[PDB]
RNA sequence: AUUCCGGUUGAUCCUGCCGGAGGCCACUGCUAUGGGGGUCCGACUAAGCCAUGCGAGUCAAGGGGGCGUCCCUUCUGGGACGCCACCGGCGGACGGCUCAGUAACACGUCGGUAACCUACCCUCGGGAGGGGGAUAACCCCGGGAAACUGGGGCUAAUCCCCCAUAGGCCUGGGGUACUGGAAGGUCCCCAGGCCGAAAGGGAGCCGUAAGGCUCCGCCCGAGGAUGGGCCGGCGGCCGAUUAGGUAGUUGGUGGGGUAACGGCCCACCAAGCCGAAGAUCGGUACGGGCCGUGAGAGCGGGAGCCCGGAGAUGGACACUGAGACACGGGUCCAGGCCCUACGGGGCGCAGCAGGCGCGAAACCUCCGCAAUGCGGGAAACCGCGACGGGGGGACCCCCAGUGCCGUGCCUCUGGCACGGCUUUUCCGGAGUGUAAAAAGCUCCGGGAAUAAGGGCUGGGCAAGGCCGGUGGCAGCCGCCGCGGUAAUACCGGCGGCCCGAGUGGUGGCCACUAUUAUUGGGCCUAAAGCGGCCGUAGCCGGGCCCGUAAGUCCCUGGCGAAAUCCCACGGCUCAACCGUGGG
RNA sequence: GGUCGGGUCGAGCCUAGGCUCCGUGAGGGGGGAGAAGUCGUAACAAGGUAGCCGUAGGGGAACCUACGGCUCGAUCACCUCCU
RNA sequence: UGGAGGUGAUUUAAAUG
């Protein structure tokens, strides 16, 4: 980029979390800005063409998308560049199937089949929280979206809590706090895709991030960054996880 | 490198050898400098003429320099008027334009 | 014309040879020498990213504030002094920190008229 | 830096004219009817690489070393170069003759499908031999133990007829 | 393979350098049957100069027109249909090419921005009220050799301009709702100012109409995302026959300017700042992932693919825009060049092909948007010398051929004579393959037919003590050495050896070399201990007890892109190559 | 958009001063090969005056002489110091 | 048996291949 934004992406420089054959072609789809970030999502064309196999070429994948056959978090998505990320729900109603997008033990994105009932809810980690005009509270989530709450509720939400949201209506139905004994699922790092319970929380001076110790099912204790630990239940999971 | 022949000469071998080694003075196209080049083979000097163009390369001695009983000569002729000199000395081919 | 990129000198005193042309995003602009006049005059500058700046070139009024929180819009007589430049007071140049005299007394300017477009001052007792 | 360059799979001798090595290699070339030196050198290199992996694994310890140690043994017994109860030290007693006995040319001659090594080479090149239902025309292909006994004449070959004149002469040996 | 061999003497043992023997890269002599795979082919000299064609468009569901075929009536028309250009919108700042400049916060790596900008996209909270205006197209008349360009008439918009409201920014006084490690930040209430939104537009049905019901859209606010700007610590060349260097220089106070912090620039006050642990100056050079070689320690290189930087004949400088001081856009100077009716007007392939010049040194003025992607469009789609497909080339790597069998004879390796066999390869066909072709692959007919060279032959070093020429002449010779009429060494014949679709010559790097020595060398007589001594920095430093935890060791969090390397398994007949996992 | 005033920034151009580099260059100077045109015999044996180092003067040329030093000097006699 | 030092001396001329 000598003078302006980049609009292209070579296959060899594609993100490491995609399932893609890196030497078969020169170019890859450059994802459009949207909900998640580059390291935690993938364009929808690779879901339709490469993962599911409902289309052989890009041209007939686009015709499938334009007719409105794929839903992401309960909403119709037609853009083949749309980024699909961690904890989203991919729904195909004409075939009656639903999936949740989750990272692998190696850090790669995969589709986990789920029930039709569980497809109505999306968990959202609280990334930031602020005051807004009229003296109301804005909650900023991990997928980039936002919600408003009245000033009387300010003590029921804090950063790193998880909110279970009904989609596409966007209605709150449960708040899961971040504390000892909560159930967490790791989303990034060396211990990615491991899950368990919270034992201890540690803090440090001068803006170094805080760390958590987690006990798994077989009884082993391991550490990770606090912001890598995604609350999913009280003492049992509230969603289906592999 | 490529050059143009200015004259033919003969160099005496060093002691205790005896004989005359046939060579040419060559002016290089790229910078105009003049160097001496050996003409290998029996009767090879007869295939060279004044104003002819030659291709020269290293003679192959120690430290990338001269060899044998002829110190002072660092190069040898490989082509004459774009024909291989080895062929001409053996036969198998003729020197063009008379 | 006016370049704000980097010094051509190292802290040791040695010289630096430039390795590229001047980029457009590194340029400055002419200073606004805000004068005292009978009438006001301002202009609008289109800036980086398609933004705007209001540049005041001649000022006739000031907003004067007290320690109690009440403000009054009054006219400017002259510049008594300006510590920024030794000859601004002679020319009646107004910048942040200058001392101005108004109909209600002397005041110290708290605004940047070249950037904000207005003159705000605190009244000196 | 520099992008990848594809490199030779065989190594050349450090000195071209050593009498003892020349005699030994001439005997091998005559016995197995190889076409040129580089072919022989290819097999020599394969052997060397095996030994170099065993030498490194003996002096190693840890978790990845064990996985590599068992993978080397498993591959060697799949190719038929070691028996089922061999250990790592047995890798160091392998000879060049062990590898050449696994060539498809040699195995075609050993089973009695040809009368000579040269005839086995022509049978392979012309497309008369099938290996587990597939026709392979490379005489240097190394035969796995699991497919050694499913090696026959191609079902579309002239030789797949017990009354063919050339097959009867092969059977007379 | 953690290696040696020849050369100083009449003969010997050393030191020491030269040569031989291996790998990889560039040019090159002679010689060549087939296929497959790959990140190969005007980088070294000239970032020299360029004829011709092409390398960036798209939207009719934003808007008035031109013209045509038809339907209802038509004096006139209204409809539907299909092309054309213009106004208007978005893109043209990416992609592609090269390595001249640069020894620098350029690059690698860990952090910071509470000191910043961001059109297209995502979520949430709100808004779309009232007015005005010209103009292209089109018709009249034209100018100029041309490049271009003038006056009058008339017209529309999601074009342009105003009014209101919402909103934004600066300053002064209070309150403490939020995030954070920490508030010049966010939120609430008073006060003085300045700046200041929008297209309810378009399409389709249910509508007798009234009005719904969808789709694509317009503006403001908060946050994210995407693409960037700026800053710091640490790391990576050569020279002392370059020793002192700096004066907006280094810091402070008060301002300006910027998207933003800053001597970035000014006014005023001080004397600071760098340096023998190498400043300054000079030389050479784009940095990294990586690549060549070696048992390793090391030594050498950094064109091709990926990421970052820079440039568009040289030197300066602006307009539009979210983004440029813009390779196929604008201005000046300098230097070449093209067309002129002589008044004027234009052009720089370091895009793909192609030409000239330079040289030892590098290809077709071809086919396609079917695949991968990008821009535009509601969509079907359209364009793309990116990319994909072929054409030329001893680029690199992998797999094959130039016959096989039996019985006889010979000088028994191999050649010849009989009898038989096969068809990789070759010639002619059908199918599959392909965007279309070509290769490739499966079958059918013919037939051993269509296919071996280069170097060497005294020692090192595998291979002749044979024959014919020449006669210190001619010639050979990496080194040692041959040739003076009875040459195993020159030239040639016949033999023989090595490698083989290849094999020789020249130049470079590593190894050889413990001839650069940390691992690991030397200095009495061979190169080499200052003529002698005192001492500054540096390096090296005696025993015991208590403390600390910087060095050091162990465990565990966050990082060091992909490609490249090693292993197993799987897909192309195996392989080269490609995928899934481990390292 | 033209004309004028002022401020400020600025590639290029001119003159002079100093260093730096390439190209020719009358004349002068040693160095290396060649093979012998020439004069002598200095280094090797005690090489026919032992050789050599430092400094200084002299000579066609190798070289000679003076003061201080080294053995990397032959022979005979005597003396001293050791094993 | 074999070594290390010191002081004295040395009877004309005699080039070259
Ligand atoms: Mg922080
Ligand atoms: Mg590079
Ligand atoms: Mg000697
Ligand atoms: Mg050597
Ligand atoms: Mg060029
Ligand atoms: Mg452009
Ligand atoms: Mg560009
Ligand atoms: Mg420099
Ligand atoms: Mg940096
Ligand atoms: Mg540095
Ligand atoms: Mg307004
Ligand atoms: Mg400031
Ligand atoms: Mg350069
Ligand atoms: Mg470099
Ligand atoms: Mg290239
Ligand atoms: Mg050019
Ligand atoms: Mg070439
Ligand atoms: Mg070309
Ligand atoms: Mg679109
Ligand atoms: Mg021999
Ligand atoms: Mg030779
Ligand atoms: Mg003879
Ligand atoms: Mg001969
Ligand atoms: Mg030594
Ligand atoms: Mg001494
Ligand atoms: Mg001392
Ligand atoms: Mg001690
Ligand atoms: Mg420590
Ligand atoms: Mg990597
Ligand atoms: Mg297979
Ligand atoms: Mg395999
Ligand atoms: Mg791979
Ligand atoms: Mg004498
Ligand atoms: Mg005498
Ligand atoms: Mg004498
Ligand atoms: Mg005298």
């Amino acid at each position: 980029a000598r003078k302006g934004p980049k609009r292209h992406l070579k296959r060899l420089a594609a993100p490491t979390s995609w399932y893609i054959e890196r030497k078969a072609y020169k170019w890859a789809v450059r994802p459009r800005p949207g909900p998640h970030n580059m390291r935690t999502s993938i364009p929808l064309l690779y879901i339709v063409r490469d993962y599911l196999g409902y289309a052989k070429t890009a041209r007939e994948a686009r015709k499938i998308l334009n007719e409105g056959k794929f839903l992401v978090d309960g909403r119709v998505r037609k853009d083949y560049k749309f980024p699909v990320g961690i904890m989203d729900v991919v729904s195909i109603p004409e075939t009656g199937e639903h999936y949740r997008v989750l990272p692998n033990r190696i850090g790669k994105l995969i589709l986990h089949p789920i029930s039709e009932e569980e497809a109505n809810i999306k968990p959202l980690r609280i990334r930031n929280k602020r005051m807004v005009k009229g003296a109301k509270i804005q909650l900023n989530f991990h997928d980039g979206t936002n919600h408003l709450i009245p000033l009387s509720e300010k003590d029921n939400y804090f950063t790193s809590y998880t909110v279970l949201m009904k989609v596409p209506e966007r209605e709150i139905l449960e708040v899961l706090p971040f504390e000892k004994g909560a159930y967490v699922f790791v989303t990034q790092g060396k211990n990615v895709a491991r899950k368990g319970r919270i034992v201890e929380i540690k803090k440090f001076p001068m803006g170094w991030p805080d760390v958590v110790t987690i006990e798994d099912e077989e009884g082993e204790l391991f550490d990770t960054l606090k912001e890598y630990a995604f609350v999913v239940g009280r003492d049992k999971p509230r969603i289906s996880l592999p | 490198a490529r050059g143009i022949v200015l004259e033919k000469i003969a160099v005496e071998a060093k002691q205790p050898n005896s004989g005359m080694r046939k060579a040419v003075r060559v002016q290089l196209i790229k910078n105009g400098k003049v160097v001496t080049a050996f003409c290998p083979g029996d009767g090879a000097i007869k295939f060279i003429d004044e104003h002819d163009e030659v291709i020269i390369e290293g003679i192959g001695g120690p430290k990338g320099g001269s060899m044998g009983d002829i110190p002072g000569i660092r190069y040898k002729v490989v082509k004459v008027n774009r024909v291989s000199l080895k062929e001409l000395v053996k036969g198998r081919k003729e020197k063009p334009r008379r | 014309a006016i370049w704000q990129g980097r010094s051509l000198r190292k802290p040791s005193g040695g010289r630096i040879v430039l390795a590229r042309k001047k980029r457009k995003r590194e340029l400055g602009r002419e200073p606004s020498n805000t004068r005292v006049a009978e009438q006001d005059k301002r202009k609008i500058i289109r800036t980086y990213g398609g933004n705007k700046k209001v540049r005041l070139t001649a000022a006739a009024y000031a907003n004067v504030f007290d320690k109690s929180g009440k403000g009054r819009k009054v006219r400017i007589i002259r510049v008594i002094e300006n510590p920024a430049n030794r000859q601004f007071a002679r020319r009646n140049i107004i910048t942040k920190g200058a001392i101005i005299e108004t109909e209600i007394g002397k005041a110290k300017v708290t605004s940047r008229p070249g950037q904000d477009g207005v003159v705000n001052a605190i009244l000196l007792e | 830096g520099d992008p990848k360059r594809q490199r030779k799979k065989y190594e050349t001798p450090p000195h071209p004219w050593i009498k003892e090595r020349l005699d030994r290699e001439r005997v091998l070339m005559d016995k197995y009817e190889l076409k040129n030196k580089k072919e022989l050198w290819k097999h020599e290199t394969q052997l060397k690489n095996f030994r170099r992996r065993a030498r490194r694994l003996l002096a190693a310890r840890g978790k990845q070393a064990e996985i590599e140690r068992e993978q080397l043994l498993a591959r060697l017994k799949r190719l038929g170069l070691l028996p089922e109860d061999a250990v790592l030290d047995d890798v160091l007693s392998l000879t060049i003759e062990d590898i050449l006995e696994r060539r498809l040319q040699t195995i075609v001659y050993k089973k009695g499908l040809a009368r000579t090594m040269r005839q086995a080479r022509q049978l392979i090149v012309h497309g008369h031999i099938e290996v587990n239902g597939q026709i392979i025309r490379s005489p240097s292909y190394l035969v796995l133990k699991e497919e050694e006994d499913t090696i026959t004449y191609a079902r579309t070959s002239p030789f797949a007829n017990p009354q063919h004149p050339e097959r009867m002469m092969i059977e007379k040996a």
